């Protein structure tokens, strides 16, 4: 437009793969009455009778591998190998005058840190004060 | 980048999906010796500068003098 | 002095994570208000 | 009990390490003081804040005008003159009228920077590396001798304790990227050991 | 002082004890990893040495220095693809740290890799850096002498950095080596930008008046007074 | 205004609570009943 | 308590005893909590974020702080930062209404007869004597003032 | 090339940037991020103002918490080691629980129980029957002092975390640590507990925000936009949604993605001690600084600026916020300082959209975050 | 909790094998550290007990049986199959 008002002249890929502007760009600026919708009560029961079992489970092995014989109050076999075998899988019934856990000792353990995925850090761009 | 003007093919391996570089060995070993004779003379330099009641006391007040 | 020092950082939970109980049983962790009271609701 | 010169030169010595909230430091050093003289003689003479420099015609005015003010009241007069008081007591009726042992040991204590256990610990270490030399030497000469003893390794203090020479202790590999190392790994390799025949041969 | 291979594996395990326990007792100090490290350089074997980079690298991935004595060590030994995998995890954890873009930019420069050190910029520019980043690609290409390829660059990076001091920048660049008829497209396109996009308020009345100043000059440098003379008074209907 | 009285202004309560105002037996929750 | 026992003679002894504050722990536990909240503040505003030799020159000045508090002495460091300043001084003045908190507390149970240890007794009797001469002092000034 | 286009464009002359510049995606260009956000307007929201002042604690006041069923009291924990409950209509305190030997750093009443858990520097987590005013269960485990605790809102659970850089999951019932999740390289120093996974959002020294899967014991996502220590966090009580401050630097995060929503306008605000979240989309953030910063939730605009007095004997370094929450109804914001007292607000009913609108919408182009 | 890595030629040819699980019942001949043993005779009257002296997690790691420690697909030492291969 503003130009044409004046008179004419008479005389590869693979760099970085992780990162991406995507990432760094807020969603809702181009659009503050964006939805972000609470879960609707059918997830929120289904999540959480899934999770209470799991933590229920959790419990009851705490419990229930405790030397404290009144822990099991408070308590809430077949195998394929090699695709040939069925196996029968019993446990017999411990010397109660034995301990429990024949391999169990208190042992300190280094655990390796290994991840195969690289995490991204999203940052932007007078001394003497300091 | 001043320092390099003055003296002065890609696969994919299908078997292992690893990129090669087919540069030359002569400017590899060049960035070696480079980075390896600039943190010499790095090095040397702050000697030179160490050089000029206790070592880490009068440390400790040439930080004091720098302080004020 | 050098055997007296600050806490630089502090232990980090993770690593008692790392291994299992022993089965020694605290009077603490012992039984007790076994049954959660709920609101009116 | 007069102050001898080389005392005051203790003290300003002293105080230059401890401060001047360790008297009983500094009058462990000077052997006929005790730490309440010493901080007598800092806070009222060798202090270098202290200013005993000559009255200016306003400061005498001043002077007696405070006297005058607050009557013989002298730390609260000298406290407001920014002066000792003995010189504005002075001042005030000026206007109405085998030692250098204790030197050595000065000077050695004042320029022993280490403390007692780690002092201690360096004596350690020399001992430690002492017996460590003790049986390089003794294995080379068994070794010029024909008899190749093999070296000693150190003693396990706990039943999990670690030998760093047998493995690479908590190996951490470099997670593998795009770009082939397999040349590289192979000229490494070849490197090392070279620098292994090497040490062994040359030493 | 050694005289013999076992020598040596005792030097090693003496000195190994010594640095793996101060590390235990305290994993932090970061020059304490950096030396340990440069240790086992000086031991000649490297998978140790990466080890221990890789282990400081797990106590504090953020820390610069260590990240460039890793890398250094590695193209000190003449193990390129190693340092080019390292460099590329380098920026991918910590893309907005100019130093770990640059050393990746240098060393691929110093092995004449033209083509990946101008992908380098590409990726770099593309994830919006600040004005370093920008000002080195078009460096980059001129010593290259790619001129196109600067004005690709120089079109995108007036839609990264849109004040006027880029556009003067482009102006810059198409004036001093001599291309008249660029030129003058250049100095239309950003009055054209600052009309049309006026409501949005991106550049001050200064601002603004310091392009149209240097275009009416420039117009007047090339013999164009009319021309010149003109584009002030459209600029004045414009802006009272 | 602001003054030495209400350093806060006329239309703020400061209120300088030092004593419990129930019996420490009293329940914050009442226990429920059916 | 058996069980326990045997449990230690076959199992061993946990890795991971977490001792907790009893009131022979309080004090040094207090210094780690507090040091560690100066310190997130401190990092947490100041710009450059330099942390590995700045963090214990700071706490020192924290430290030199609160015994300039229990002298009497003013602490004012030349070229400290303004905002620092702030940050150390406010560490300092809740440290102190504490510790004054305490020494209150011990003193009406000593005076009761209630239970105080020996050693409590005279770290009573100092901190009380701090807080008698910081009071007599404060007099003298506001006297002369 | 972009001039032969511009020439032919020309030619045919005889928005803008769209025909002549070519992204891949238009929002790439940064023109049409600041057109489409300058465009659009944020919700007007009244001021606010202090309505009480409440003095009582004899140290700094550390943690609130509303009762979250009838809204009829509040309690607070100090630095002097109790904790004190106030009635919110007249500002009076009903009782003093005294039940830690060190600061108590955070409080939770449960919606579901009539428990109230608090947490301590002592490294001890305890609950309260309320309906006795009493401790009826410790937790122990934690390696170090203990900053925070959420009571989660379907599970008989609880989520805590301190200094060990560890957040600890508890059945009630058993006081079982039943699960301890692993990843961060700090202190951390909030912790969310959300109905839905992620069911439990953290911030920490190390400067993410963690999104878990409690059941794997992993990462949902790692959040890492932030360049400080994370201090603060607060729940959207209405919308899928956590908020999340630095020193300077606010942000919103959708839950369900892990994606970042808004950056607001917190420059040159100082450290943010507390955050917290309105029912009517205003987010409260209280600085370090004494500046109480009030913000639309969905647009960022800040909104309002306004500065806490300290009571008169105070240092200036004890005008800090430490806390804050709304109440139930969110017409009050609670603030717990660093001068002791406890700070009331109300919403000024006398203002209008035209009669105080406020701080002017105008986003900073030069501040490139928005 | 991974399922036993046993071999064919352990289990031998009998319909069916009954086996002892016991949690934390041994301790790893490679690591040290306790696993669940999985313990059974080929048939009722034979009269040597076989068990799994290596954890799962070992066995996977080597590609192993946890009763034998030969490779679990060719049935040879791991010195011999590193050697081969
Ligand atoms: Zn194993
Ligand atoms: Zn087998």
């Amino acid at each position: 437009m503003f130009s044409n008002r004046l008179p004419p002249p008479k005389h590869t890929d693979q760099i970085a793969k992780n990162v991406k502007l995507d990432d760094f760009i807020p969603k809702r600026q181009s659009n503050f009455e964006l939805s972000v919708p609470l879960p609707t009560k059918a997830e929120i029961q289904e999540c959480t009778a899934r999770t209470k079992s799991y933590i229920q489970r959790l419990v009851n092995a705490k419990l229930a591998n405790s030397n404290n014989r009144a822990s099991s109050r408070y308590v809430t076999a077949n195998l394929l190998l090699n695709n040939s075998h069925h196996i029968e899988v019993v446990s017999k019934q411990m010397d109660p005058l034995l301990p429990r856990f024949v391999g169990k000792k208190a042992r300190k353990v280094v655990a390796p840190t290994e991840n195969d995925e690289v995490v991204p850090v999203l940052h932007m761009d007078d001394p003497n004060e300091w | 980048l001043r320092n390099l003007a003055t003296q002065t093919k890609v696969q994919k391996d299908t078997k292992t999906g690893k990129i090669t570089i087919a540069d030359d060995d002569k400017l590899v070993n060049k960035l070696a010796v480079s980075l390896q004779s600039e943190s010499k003379k790095r090095y040397e330099a702050r000697k030179r500068q160490m050089q000029n009641i206790n070592d880490k006391n009068k440390q400790f007040n040439e930080k004091l003098s720098r302080e004020s | 002095t050098t055997s007296h020092r600050p806490q630089l950082e502090a232990r980090s939970g993770a690593k008692a994570a790392a291994y299992t109980p022993t089965g020694i049983e605290h009077a603490r962790l012992l039984p007790g208000h076994t049954t959660l009271k709920y609101r009116k609701f | 009990g007069v102050w001898t010169n080389v005392e005051d030169q203790i003290l300003k010595a002293a105080v230059q390490k401890y401060g001047t909230h360790q008297w009983s430091k500094v009058a462990s050093l000077l052997q006929k003081k005790t730490a309440r003289q010493s901080e007598l003689r800092w806070n009222e003479y060798l202090n270098p804040k202290l200013n005993f420099t000559e009255f200016s015609k306003e400061e005498d005015a001043q002077l007696l005008d405070l006297a005058r003010e607050l009557p013989n009241q002298w730390r609260t007069i000298a406290d407001m003159m920014a002066r000792p008081a003995q010189v504005c007591v002075e001042r005030y009726n000026r206007l109405l009228e085998e030692e250098k042992e204790m030197l050595a040991e000065a000077r050695a204590r004042l320029l022993n920077t280490q403390g007692k256990k780690a002092t201690r610990k360096i004596r350690e270490r020399m001992l430690e590396e002492s017996k460590r030399i003790a049986e390089l030497q003794k294995r080379r000469e068994l070794k010029q001798a024909g008899i190749n003893v093999a070296i000693k390794k150190p003693k396990k203090k706990y039943g999990t304790d670690i030998d760093y020479n047998e493995d690479i202790v908590y190996e951490q590999a470099p997670m593998p990227g795009i770009y082939d190392t397999s040349t590289e790994d192979r000229q490494i390799k070849k490197k090392f050991e070279q620098f292994e025949r090497k040490v062994n041969r040359k030493g | 002082d050694i005289l013999d291979l076992e020598e040596l594996r005792e030097y090693q395990r003496r000195k190994r004890t010594e640095y793996e326990g101060y590390l235990k007792r305290n994993r932090l100090d970061m020059g304490q990893w950096i030396r340990y490290a440069q240790f086992e350089i000086e031991q000649h074997d490297m998978r140790r040495a990466r080890s221990i980079f890789e282990r400081a690298l797990l106590v504090d991935s953020s820390f610069i220095p260590l990240w460039i004595r890793y890398i250094d060590a590695e193209l000190k030994v003449k193990c390129i693809n190693h340092a080019r995998n390292l460099m590329n995890r380098a920026i991918s954890t910590l893309p907005r740290v100019d130093k770990l873009w640059y050393k990746y930019l240098i060393v691929e420069e110093s092995l004449n890799n033209v083509e990946i050190v101008r992908s380098l910029y590409t990726k770099w520019c593309s994830l919006e850096p600040g004005v370093n980043a920008w000002n080195s690609f078009v460096d980059f290409e001129i010593r290259q002498k790619n001129w196109n390829g600067v004005r690709e660059i120089y079109s995108k990076y007036v839609m990264a950095h849109p004040q006027m001091q880029t556009w003067l920048k482009w102006v810059r660049f198409e004036n001093r080596h001599g291309n008249t008829e660029f030129t003058r497209s250049v100095y239309s396109l950003a009055i054209d930008t600052v009309a049309n996009l006026q409501n949005l308020q991106i550049w001050s009345d200064m601002e603004v008046a310091k392009l149209v100043n240097s275009f009416a000059h420039w117009e007047a440098a090339q013999q164009e007074y009319e021309r010149s003379s003109a584009l002030y008074q459209i600029a004045i209907e414009k802006w009272p | 205004g602001i003054s030495l009285e209400h350093p806060y202004g006329k239309e703020v309560e400061v209120l300088m609570e030092t004593k419990n105002t129930q019996s420490p037996q009293t329940p914050l929750v009442e226990p429920v009943t059916e | 308590y058996i069980g326990n026992l045997i449990t230690r003679q076959f199992e061993g002894r946990s890795n991971e005893i977490v001792k907790t504050t009893t009131k022979q722990r309080l004090d040094a536990y207090y210094d780690l909590e507090l040091r560690n909240s100066v310190m997130d503040d401190i990092l947490e505003m100041m710009p450059e974020s330099i942390r590995q030799k700045k963090a214990r020159t700071i706490l020192q000045h924290l430290s030199e702080a609160w015994r300039c508090w229990k002298a009497n002495i003013p602490w004012d460091v030349p070229g400290m930062p303004a905002p620092i300043k702030k940050i150390i001084e406010r560490y300092i003045k809740s440290k102190a209404d504490a510790w004054v908190s305490a020494a209150h507390y011990n003193r009406e149970r000593i005076k009761r007869g209630a239970h105080v240890e020996k050693t409590m007794v005279k770290k009573n009797l100092g901190r009380l004597t701090r807080l008698w001469i910081k009071n007599e002092q404060e007099r003298q000034r506001q006297i002369q003032k | 090339s972009l001039l032969m286009r511009y020439d032919t464009y020309r030619k045919e002359s005889s928005a803008f940037v769209n025909k002549i510049f070519q992204p891949e995606v238009a929002e790439e260009l940064i023109v049409n991020r600041y057109e489409k956000l300058l465009s659009q307007r944020p919700e007007w929201h009244a001021p606010w103002k202090l309505s009480r002042v409440i003095n009582g604690h004899l140290g700094w006041v550390r943690c609130v918490a509303i009762d979250p069923v009838d809204n009829e009291w509040f309690i607070t924990g100090s630095n002097d080691t109790t904790m004190k409950v106030w009635d919110l209509a007249t500002g009076k305190l009903k009782t003093t629980l005294a039940g830690h030997v060190m600061t108590v750093r955070d409080v939770a009443v449960s919606d579901r129980h009539p428990y109230l858990f608090s947490v301590s520097e002592d490294k001890t987590v305890k609950c309260w029957d309320l309906e006795k005013n009493q401790i009826i269960r410790d937790y122990y485990g934690h390696l170090s002092g203990v900053r925070t605790v959420s009571i989660h809102p379907t599970l008989d659970l609880i989520a805590t975390a301190g200094r060990d850089s560890v957040i600890k999951l508890w059945d009630m019932r058993t006081r079982i640590p039943v699960i301890t999740l692993v990843g961060h390289k700090g202190p951390i120093n909030q912790v969310q507990c959300t109905p839905v996974d992620p069911q439990v959002v953290s911030s920490s020294t190390d400067a993410t925000v963690r999104l878990w899967d409690v059941v794997a014991g992993k990462t949902m996502k790692v959040l890492t936009h932030h360049k400080r220590s994370v201090r603060a966090t607060a729940l959207h009580p209405k919308e899928f949604s956590v908020a999340s401050a630095c020193t300077d630097d606010i942000r919103s995060w959708g839950l369900a993605e892990g994606s970042l929503l808004t950056n607001f306008e917190s420059e040159k605000t100082g450290i943010i001690n507390t955050l917290s979240i309105n029912q009517d989309d205003v987010l409260f953030a209280g600085g370090d600084n004494g500046v109480l910063s009030f913000y639309d939730y969905k647009s960022g605009h800040k909104y309002q600026s306004l500065a806490t007095r300290e009571m008169v004997g105070s240092l200036e370094g004890e005008r800090s916020v430490l806390c804050s929450t709304f109440d139930k109804t969110g017409l009050r914001l609670i603030t717990g300082e660093a001068d002791k007292s406890i700070k009331i607000w109300k919403q000024d009913e006398t203002a209008t959209k035209e009669s105080e609108p406020g701080l002017a919408w105008n986003p900073n182009l030069s501040a490139k975050r928005f | 909790e991974p399922p036993p890595n046993i071999c064919e030629q352990c289990l031998g040819d009998e319909a069916n094998i009954r086996m002892t699980k016991i949690p934390q019942g041994s301790e790893c001949k490679i690591c040290t550290l306790p696993f669940t043993l999985y313990h059974f005779k080929t048939s009722k009257r034979s009269n040597n007990i076989i068990k799994t002296l290596i954890c799962v997690r070992c066995a996977t790691q080597r590609n192993i049986c946890q009763c034998c420690m030969l490779d679990s697909r060719w049935h040879i030492p791991i010195q011999l199959r590193d050697h081969l291969i």
